[PDB]
């Protein structure tokens, strides 16, 4: 069940660390139309998607506590679609930054970090809200 | 059952609202009448209002914006957006969609649907001027025309900004009129001269 949560998230990474030239290995109804809000949310919130990146130092050393300190945040007045697309947006954002400073390998990382918290904090909600049929419904 | 008040509060931190310098046109998507203290805008378009500041407030401040109708007859009634639009699809993600006012750009936007007063509100946290510049600008977006009909149905209403602390005490309270139309320019200068 998890498990296909963690097939949402490599996904949304492979897809959008491949529109850069970046080759990364780790039905498409709701992957299409995540990944076009996501398209969406890089140029809205791009001042608030770099302010969480200076706040994650994000280094080999980085651990998955300093990251869901700055995803907690977010989240911090309720969940909802919109803040779930900037969870993966944000996600997403970091693993091209990092493979933009020769630093590859800590997108496996932020992969796995952005799955745990899927599955413990944000798995609880998408079911009792129409499971993401709904977010097909309305985005 | 009371109605939110309208008085401007500046504060022990000198709060006063600023606005563009835009003029009457036809591709003017935003512009606001200093005579009237009335801004023209259309539905879902970008809406700068700036907030201006004698000394900077404490971190954990809000800035709030809440509408409400002009007339004295219409005052107990909340402002909601019409069924139309209510129904119609386009949510951010962010806003639900009976609010009218929104804020783009802030990921830190948050709306309440006030289980007392029945009132919506938009509140993001306060932010000082980015460096070089002199006052905190905010893009408001009204989801709803005035001439909206099921709605405001051609009702005037005004924007409430007001400046709160933590626990949402007042710190400051500045407002101004505001109509939704198609054409800003000519609906502006038609009032500018009644
Ligand atoms: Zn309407």
């Amino acid at each position: 069940p998890s498990q296909d949560n963690r097939e949402i998230v490599m996904k949304y990474i492979s897809y959008k660390l491949s529109q850069r030239g970046y080759e990364w290995d780790a039905s498409e109804v709701v992957h299409q139309t995540l990944r076009q809000a996501g398209d969406d949310f890089s140029l809205r919130y791009r001042r608030d998607f770099a302010e969480m990146s200076s706040q994650l130092h994000l280094t080999p050393g980085t651990a998955y506590a300093s990251f869901a300190t700055v995803v907690e945040e977010l989240f911090r007045d309720g969940v909802n679609w919109g803040r779930i697309v900037a969870f993966f947006e944000f996600g997403g954002v970091m693993c091209v930054e990092s493979v933009n400073r020769e630093m590859s390998v800590l997108v496996d990382n932020i992969a796995a970090w952005m799955a745990t918290y899927l599955n413990d904090h944000l798995h609880t909600w998408i079911q009792d809200n129409g499971g993401w049929d709904a977010f097909v419904e309305l985005y | 059952s009371s109605v939110p008040s309208q008085k401007t509060y500046q504060g022990s931190y000198g709060f006063r609202l600023g606005f563009l310098h835009s003029g009457t046109a036809k591709s003017v998507t935003c512009t606001y009448s200093p005579a009237l203290n009335k801004m023209f805008c259309q539905l879902a378009k970008t809406c700068p209002v700036q907030l201006w500041v004698d000394s900077t407030p404490p971190p954990g401040t809000r800035v709030r914006a809440m509408a409400i109708y002009k007339q004295s007859q219409h005052m107990t009634e909340v402002v909601r957006r019409c069924p139309h639009h209510e129904r119609c699809s386009d949510s951010d993600g962010l806003a639900p969609p009976q609010h009218l006012i929104r804020v783009e750009g802030n990921l830190r936007v948050e709306y309440l649907d006030d289980r007392n007063t029945f009132r919506h509100s938009v509140v993001v946290p306060y932010e000082p001027p980015e460096v070089g510049s002199d006052c905190t600008t905010i893009h408001y977006n009204y989801m709803c025309n005035s001439s909206c009909m099921g709605g405001m149905n051609r009702r005037p209403i005004l924007t409430i900004i007001t400046l709160e602390d933590s626990s949402g005490n007042l710190l400051g309270r500045n407002s101004f009129e505001v109509r939704v139309c198609a054409c800003p320019g000519r609906d502006r200068r038609t009032e500018e001269e009644n």
